[PDB]
């Protein structure tokens, strides 16, 4: 009958470091067996230190990137100050779960800094439920790209190899060199890459174009 | 419905209503309470009855609780609709948490019911003044007074009723700790506070106590006659 | 204009601020304004008159009955 | 809109309730009732407020409203707020009927009454009830039954009741006359003519002016009593040979 | 005076005397000043405080990214609209994805106050607004009234003793047009030293300044960010 | 002569809203300051009769574990509004995993000072003193009927408030200490008092950012008191 | 409708309903009828003057059937009159729809009743002032409900209401009787009407219904011009 | 005394108070006149400046309702906006549901029922506006009405409201309305409204023109008042 959800696909990553928050997103938007179009950034600047990536159904993302938008404004106008970045997982948990019985078929990933200046990604499910993790990849290429980042950020499942903190740069090659290996296998993969740094002086943003497949 | 606001300010910083429903109060029957330690006990003067009639429909003091007792003045309607809500919100309150209902949670609500009565739009307020009497857990004997405001007000011993004033006028002179010390001399206490109130002819000296370990017992009206007898007994060995 | 003429008028008053802030007067209430501006200027003493006593003399002839209203804005 | 507004709630600077005492004394004009309950049985007396020749008296009934298998009810005030009464009562006993299967008793009957007439004394402006009424019944806790509702919503039990003005003498009367428990019926009877008999200023009491009804204890009837004429009759003439009989001693 | 009682009743000359109350309400607020050049809308009010040790009360409060409001009067029917205007904001924002002009707004404030100035049983809203925006043709000043007679001006000037403010305008109205920030802002806050007795003025303590740019986001500014705004003037004659 | 209660004045006020302000006027005083270290403040009781308790009426209570208050005049108007901004606060918390601001508290609650009418019904009668230690340092805030709040360092209210301000006034400075201003409270306060001052009389309510909850238990009180 | 919902029926100091004794009083300044149950059938009547002799006498009725059984007259103001019919129209038939049988007249007047009675406590609303006469042959026995403003009702075996009442009530004690036939039931009620009205009653002046145990039949003005041949 | 008070009472002679006093509450105005010619309604508004108190194009009492129908209030301000909106939720309801334009009787008549419905209760006040509504059509010609604060609405060639009302219609009268164009009607209005009205009590004053016809092939608009700027340039050879 009419089916009222479309997966679009997409896929984001987080990597949250000693005082950075990358946010990294393609920008395909598709459907099916087609293409809609190949420039449509998943990434979104809440604050001068927050920003949001969406994945899945496209309009519900739309439309919860406008609400959280209006309600940044509404916390604004009412306390003098913006928000923290917990209080935005808090707020997103109240939203995602008030339409539990009619789910958004969403991914959401939340990148950006703490107060004290560190890194902090929230990750979500489509029905309410959070948890602060150091890195995340959401969307499609989620399963493509979880035990990688194990590997290397995580430092899990190896002998003798001791525990570096991630620096800056390292963290850039490993977001282009994840990108590209998932985009050999994925067909949702995009071309053009999205990267959202979050540093303590401001939002940086950066692309990367891929193979044009 | 009828959107009004009965209660308005005054003009010099009063609520009408409020402090005037009070006289209703202020032209009721009298009744004190005191607590000992280890027995409570209250009962209300000036029954005026008819002497020749039914007397069980117009007790004046009943319960809500296994563990809670009332009292009240001013007009008795206004006390019967009090009175429902409040057994309905203990059993309530019985229906969550399993407690036993606190003493201090259902004067908190008849205060606030008569508040949120006065606010409202076109409600007449409230002219009774219950009093509430109970010993919740690990027996402390406690007693609160409401008010037509809305105020529950923790006491030691009452004064309400018709000529209250000389009432807590004896209570002032009768402070004794040793009042309280033998129960039965804490209910002569109650009976000779009452008898320095109206006639106390021992026909409208209408009591009832609590041992904080059983129910209210009603008191059969020849107890209460050798408990003035035995009052009159220790004011002739005064002289 | 015309009732601050016997009085000794200090040149630095513009009757137009005068007529465009007294609000539905009547022309005894303007002479009122005017002879109450003139004793206001009388109190601290003062020969010839000032803005300020028109103002305040309009403020008399209002006729406030407060009662301390201050806690606006 | 609020100048046309007629404050009928609103306490009095005298300290009462205003509207509530002109209630009362519209209770006390136009009315008489009483009853004896004083064992085997219990009685109601009526007035009769239209006693003109040109009635029908078709109803079989009158002031007196059977208002389920066990209980009765005598009016005085204004008569058909009484009849919104009387449905909304009648109603009320039925409902509980519905709820437990058990008859209802009498108390709580009285209190949901007693609960409508003060939710229409305490807010809004609605003209209170000006209907003072009595009750008798039965019970499986009590027996026989008196009750005595007010316009404010007070009630109260009685053993020998009184409603309207020219009765407050028959209150003097019942207690001049009191008895511990002796109602045999024709005891009470003879008594309750007496009453009225005093108390009415109608000469030598015409027995088309008056209304007896009595309710007796049977084990599977429970029977309401609204006696015919013929025994009053004979009841007037019995009061008044023992009057005579008791003024032998002057 | 039985015709002075409601809203509802007009006068026997027709002057419904709860809006003139409530204009009188706004009379008894704090002076304020707002005023435009063809780039840049300013609009500066004075605080006030109760007594010595508290705070000063605030007047300039933020709407939007390029709306602010001035006010005078009741605070609650202040809040109360303001509330409101954020709200009204926020719903085009999210509908069509674009910022209101300020006109079709202020025609909704116009519309929301209407209501309880007909009905019975309702009082016309005390407040004093006094809005500056940004619409794409530039700087709006408005100012509204309990009667919801809105206004577009160049310059007005609202709340107590305010009228040696308009005259103090009108001897610069010529020149405002054409003027930067700077000297435009003090051209305001020249105004505010009129508004005053002649031997207490700003001394970084009272005045706020709330300023719309076609780069510039609505900003309030208190006492502190006002200390270089407040050098650069004279003082005033004998 | 009765008018609409919504009615402003022939001089521009209102009716009832300057009646409340009267009737704040009747009910007790209190006094709370703002100090840098912590939020300090006092309340009269007023005990009436020695058969009242004295330890169950409530002057000061508990919004949350950092955001106290105080009442006045009519005690119960006072109470509706306690609980709701309690509500309020646990709602800011829940929703935002964080505490709402002091300031945040009273706008919510002077949202609704003035929502009095016929549809959708008397205007409130009490003044309250608002402190607590926010992220913005110790805070101290009076709000009043009409929703008109303001900021104050050090307000004194209701019965004996024109002296209490003046030589408020006279004692107070920006630098002050904790248990310097304490004192130099109750000394006001038994200079405005018309019984002994004693233990049973005021209660104080002390929020620190060191000292993290508002606690004062009785006889720390006698310790205080012997201090004059 | 506003929210206002106040009875402006207020006791008096006495304990009167001041409104009601108005209301009375309007009714007693109305037009004149009688109404009389002779052992068959119920015969109303009542008096209705053109103002001019313009007027047409086809076009208002005020004998009125409620059912196929069931007639009812008044004395007071046809305006409130109309609306209170139509009310006992649409009440009727509820009855007759939940029972499936024509409602007794002791039950309409229970219900009408009921409703003038509960329309006199709603707020911001005046009293009817009409005084009814509601009859009809129900299970043998015939029946006569007269009812007032202030919601009673009563039982007569003839009465009347309207100007002179007093007047047409003394002569019904002396004129009526136990036993009668619809004919002199006829004779007596155009008798009473004929003491108070003006000397020109013709065809249309009265206007006359009665009632059999056969069911509710309303004259014409043809036996009403036959019937006053050797009048009253 | 007493019957002046509600909008629902009567008089002992009959009349109710409340529409009067609302009546002569517009007679305060500054006055607006309107005329129609044979293709066409021509529109004239006196705005007044005090001495600066706005900008040339603050709350223009010319509206404008529906794409073809236009509003040309005078009395009370935000009332009078209010019906504005009333007008065009009520050509929207039309257009919405019959698809077509919205004629102008039915137009003043649901206007004038809303009215005549505020004027019944004593629950809200009558209103204090009397304005003018024009159009044009092909298949209807020009038709002009006007609204009372009463909510009597009938049709004119030519009405005046404000302060003077007889005096701005006494040379109405001596037009016509065959022979004229509406391009000799937009002076006309104009020289007649710089006439009336002097300079006495107000100083400057401001004129604003509305016009709807043929000749805007059925739109309804402002002039270009600063194009051929057709009042001053004969208003000042008007003078004698």
């Amino acid at each position: 009958r009419f089916s009222p959800y479309v997966f679009n696909g997409g896929t984001i990553l987080a990597i949250a470091g000693e005082d950075f928050a990358i946010v990294a997103s393609d920008t395909r938007l598709s459907e099916g067996f087609s293409i809609h179009t190949r420039d449509s950034p998943k990434c979104y600047k809440l604050t001068d230190k927050t920003v949001i990536g969406c994945s899945g159904f496209h309009g519900d993302c739309l439309t919860l990137t406008k609400i959280i938008e209006a309600r940044l404004k509404m916390y604004k106008h009412s306390n003098n100050k913006a928000m923290t970045t917990g209080a935005i997982a808090a707020m997103l948990s109240t939203i995602l779960y008030s339409r539990r019985f009619f789910p958004y078929y969403v991914y959401n990933i939340i990148g950006g800094l703490d107060e004290e200046g560190k890194g902090a990604v929230y990750s979500f499910d489509p029905v309410g439920s959070y948890q602060r993790d150091s890195f995340k990849a959401g969307g499609s290429a989620s399963a493509m790209l979880q035990p990688l980042l194990d590997n290397q950020v995580g430092f899990k499942n190896m002998q003798n190899v001791e525990h570096v903190p991630l620096s800056l740069d390292r963290a850039m090659r490993l977001v282009k060199d994840v990108f590209i290996s998932a985009a050999e296998r994925d067909v949702y993969t995009g071309d053009a890459l999205r990267i959202c740094i979050v540093t303590k002086e401001g939002i940086r943003e950066e692309t990367v174009s891929l193979r044009k497949d | 419905s009828y959107d009004r606001a009965i209660t308005v300010f005054s003009p010099d910083g009063h609520l009408f209503q409020v402090e005037y429903a009070q006289e209703a109060v202020k032209k009721g029957s009298t009744a004190v309470g005191v607590r000992g330690r280890d027995i409570v006990v209250l009962g209300v003067e000036k029954k005026s009855v008819a002497k020749l009639q039914d007397e069980r429909t117009v007790r004046k003091i009943c319960a809500l609780d296994d563990n809670v007792c009332m009292a009240f003045a001013g007009l008795t309607a206004d006390a019967r609709i009090v009175i429902n809500r409040a057994r309905v919100e203990c059993q309530s309150h019985r229906l969550t948490v399993e407690d036993p209902v606190t003493v201090e949670y259902i004067t908190r609500y008849i205060a606030s019911l008569k508040q949120r009565y006065t606010q409202s739009n076109g409600r007449r307020p409230f002219g009774i003044s219950a009093l509430i009497v109970g010993f919740d857990f690990d027996g402390t004997p406690r007693l609160y007074q409401t008010d037509p405001s809305g105020t529950y007000h923790a006491w030691k011993a009452n004064a309400i009723g018709r000529g209250a004033k000389s009432v807590r006028e004896f209570l002032e002179k009768n402070y004794t700790d040793e009042a309280i010390e033998t129960d039965d001399l804490t209910i002569k206490l109650v009976i000779k506070a009452l008898l320095e109130v109206v006639q106390s002819g021992g026909k409208n000296i209408e009591l009832a106590v609590m041992r904080r370990d059983q129910s209210l017992k009603i008191l059969n009206p020849e107890e209460i006659e050798k408990y003035v007898a035995e009052i009159e007994k220790e004011k002739e060995e005064n002289e | 204009q015309i009732h601050s003429r016997k009085m000794n008028v200090s040149p630095d008053v513009n009757y137009e601020e005068l007529a465009r802030c007294t609000d539905d007067f009547n022309g005894a209430q303007c002479k009122a304004v005017c002879v109450e501006a003139g004793m206001i200027a009388l109190r601290r003493g003062a020969t010839e008159l000032t803005h300020e006593d028109y103002m305040e003399g309009i403020l008399e002839v209002q006729a406030k009955k407060k009662a301390n209203l201050q806690y606006y804005a | 809109s609020r100048r046309y507004d007629s404050r009928t709630t609103i306490f009095s600077p005298e300290g009462r309730l205003y509207q509530v005492e002109y209630a009362m004394e519209a209770i006390g004009h136009a009315g008489t009732c009483l009853g004896i309950l004083a064992n085997d049985g219990v009685l109601l007396a009526a007035e009769r407020r239209n006693i003109h020749k040109l009635l029908d008296e078709v109803f079989f009934s009158e002031k007196i409203y059977k208002l389920n298998e066990d209980m009765a009810c005598s009016v005085a005030g204004i008569t058909s707020d009484a009849n919104v009464l009387t449905n909304e009562l009648r109603l009320i006993a039925q409902r509980y009927l519905l709820q437990y299967q058990e008859p209802i008793p009498c108390e709580q009957l009285v209190t949901a009454l007693c609960d409508i007439k003060q939710a229409y004394t305490q807010f809004g402006g609605k003209r209170p009830f000006g209907v003072s009424l009595l009750y008798i019944g039965w019970d499986k806790h009590y027996g026989f039954q008196l009750y005595q509702s007010d316009p404010s919503g007070n009630y109260g039990g009685w053993k020998a009741t009184c409603i309207g003005n020219n009765s407050a003498a028959a209150v003097s009367m019942l207690k001049q006359d009191y008895k511990e428990g002796e109602m045999t019926l024709k005891s009470a009877l003879a008594l309750a003519i007496k009453v009225l008999n005093k108390t009415m200023d109608v000469s030598k009491l015409s027995a088309e002016k008056v209304e007896i009804a009595t309710l007796t204890r049977e084990n599977g009837k429970t029977v309401i009593r609204v006696l015919k004429q013929k025994e009053v009759e004979q009841l007037i003439k019995k009061h008044e040979e023992e009057e005579a009989k008791a003024e032998r001693e002057k | 005076n039985q015709y002075d009682n409601d809203v509802t009743v007009w006068s026997p000359q027709g002057r419904i005397h709860q809006i003139e109350y409530a204009m009188e309400a706004v009379k008894q607020g704090s002076a304020t000043v707002g005023l435009k050049s063809k780039t840049h809308a300013v609009l500066v009010a004075l605080k006030r405080a109760q007594s010595e040790l508290a705070a000063h009360q605030k007047k300039i409060l933020h709407v939007d990214n390029h709306i602010g409001i001035s006010i005078a009067g009741l605070t609650a029917d202040a809040r109360l609209l303001c509330n409101f205007m954020r709200q009204e904001c926020l719903d085009s924002r999210f509908v069509f994805d674009r910022p209101l002009p300020v006109s079709r707004l202020v025609s909704l404030i116009g519309s929301k106050t209407q209501i309880p100035t007909q009905r019975y049983g309702r009082r016309p809203y005390g407040v004093g607004l006094l809005i500056a925006g940004y619409d794409d043709m530039g700087p709006h000043i408005f100012q509204t009234c309990p009667s919801a007679n809105y206004f577009d001006c160049r310059a007005m000037s609202i709340g107590a003793r305010s009228q040696s403010a308009r005259t103090y305008l009108e001897r610069h109205m010529s020149e405002f047009m054409e003027c930067n920030l700077n000297e435009l802002v003090k051209h305001g806050l020249r105004a505010l030293r009129e508004t005053l007795p002649a031997e207490q003025d700003l001394t970084t303590k009272n005045v706020s300044i709330g300023i719309v740019g076609k780069d510039l986001e609505f900003t309030i500014y208190d006492d502190d960010d006002v200390s270089p705004f407040l050098e650069g003037l004279e003082e005033r004659p004998q | 002569y009765d008018r609409g209660v919504n009615t402003f004045s022939p001089e521009g006020r209102l009716f009832q809203v300057e009646y409340a302000i009267e009737a704040i006027k009747l009910g007790s005083t209190a006094i709370g300051i703002q100090t840098s270290e912590g939020v300090c403040l006092a309340v009269e009781k007023r005990i009436t009769s020695p058969l009242m308790e004295p330890s169950s009426i409530e002057k000061i209570v508990e919004i949350d574990a950092h955001i106290g208050c105080a009442m006045s005049g009519l005690i119960a108007d006072a109470k509706t509004l306690i609980d709701k901004a309690r509500v309020e606060t646990q709602n800011h918390w829940f929703t935002y995993n964080e505490t709402m601001t002091v300031e945040s508290v009273t706008q919510a609650v002077s949202n609704l000072a003035l929502q009095f009418g016929e549809e959708d019904s008397r205007p409130f009668g009490v003044a309250l003193l608002f402190g607590g230690v926010d992220e913005k340092g110790p805070q101290l805030f009076h709000m009043d009927p009409s929703g008109t709040f303001v900021q104050c360092d050090a307000r004194a209210i209701g019965s004996a408030s024109e002296g209490a301000q003046s030589s408020l006034q006279e004692v107070y400075h920006k630098s002050m200490t904790l248990k310097e201003a304490i004192k130099s409270s109750l000394i006001i306060l038994k200079q405005v008092m018309e019984e002994k001052l004693n233990a049973t009389n005021i209660e104080l309510a002390t929020v620190q950012p060191g000292q993290n909850f508002h606690m004062f238990t009785k006889e720390e009180l006698e310790e205080v008191i012997k201090d004059i | 409708e506003r929210g206002y919902s106040f009875s402006l029926t207020t006791f008096s100091p006495s304990g009167k309903l001041v409104q009601i004794e108005y209301a009375l009083a309007a009714v007693a300044g109305g037009a004149p009828s009688v109404g009389i149950k002779a052992a068959n059938g119920v015969v109303l009547a009542t008096e209705k003057k053109q103002k001019s002799i313009l007027y047409d006498e086809r076009s208002v009725h005020k004998v009125e059937p409620i059912t196929k059984h069931i007639g009812l007259v008044y004395s007071g103001m046809g305006p409130d009159y109309r609306v209170l019919v139509h009310r006992a129209r649409k009440l009727a038939q509820q009855y007759y729809l939940v029972y499936q049988e024509p409602i007794p007249t002791a039950q309409l007047v229970q219900r009408v009743a009921s409703v003038m009675q509960e329309y006199t406590q709603s707020g911001g609303v005046r009293p009817f002032g009409v005084s009814l006469l509601i009859c009809g042959w129900n299970e043998g026995r015939p029946y006569l409900f007269q009812s007032d403003p202030s919601g009673a009702y009563f039982a007569w075996k003839a009465t009347a209401m309207g100007k002179n009442y007093v007047n047409g009530k003394t002569f019904l004690e002396k004129r009526y009787n136990e036993d009668l036939e619809l004919e002199d039931a006829i004779h007596t009620a155009i008798l009473t009407l004929k003491e108070s009205f003006e000397g020109q009653m013709t065809e249309d002046n009265i206007e006359v219904g009665i009632c059999n145990e056969a069911g509710f039949r309303r004259l014409t003005p043809t036996e009403v011009k036959d019937y006053l041949a050797a009048i009253a | 005394t007493g019957y002046d008070l509600s909008a629902s009472t009567f008089s002992p002679d009959g009349r109710v108070f409340q529409v009067e006093y609302a009546m002569k509450a517009v007679e305060n105005s500054s006055t607006a006149i309107g005329i129609r010619c044979k293709d066409g309604v021509v529109f004239g508004v006196e705005k007044l400046v005090l001495s600066k108190l706005y900008e040339e194009g603050s709350n223009k009492r010319l509206f404008n309702v529906d794409r073809h129908v236009g509003m040309a209030v005078a009395g009370l301000l935000a009332d009078a906006r209010s019906l504005a909106d009333i007008a065009r939720e009520e050509a929207s309801n039309f257009r919405s549901n019959f698809g077509y334009n919205i004629p102008l009787k039915h137009l003043a008549d649901r206007v004038a029922m809303y009215v005549h419905a505020y004027t019944l209760y004593s629950a809200v006040r009558p209103f204090g506006c009397s304005f003018m509504l024009g159009s044009y059509s092909v298949n209807d010609g020009a038709q002009l009405y006007m609204i009372d604060p009463s909510g009597v609405s009938y049709g004119y060639w030519g009405c005046a409201i404000g302060k003077a009302r007889q005096a701005a219609k006494t040379e109405i009268e001596k037009l016509q309305m065959k022979e004229m164009t509406c391009r000799d009607i937009v002076k006309e209005v104009a020289k007649i409204i710089y006439i009336v009205h002097d300079e006495v009590k107000d100083k400057a004053f401001e004129l604003e023109l509305s016009w709807v016809g043929e000749l805007t092939n059925g739109r309804h608009e402002i002039v270009p008042k600063d194009i051929r700027e057709e009042a001053e340039k004969y208003a000042k050879e008007s003078l004698k």
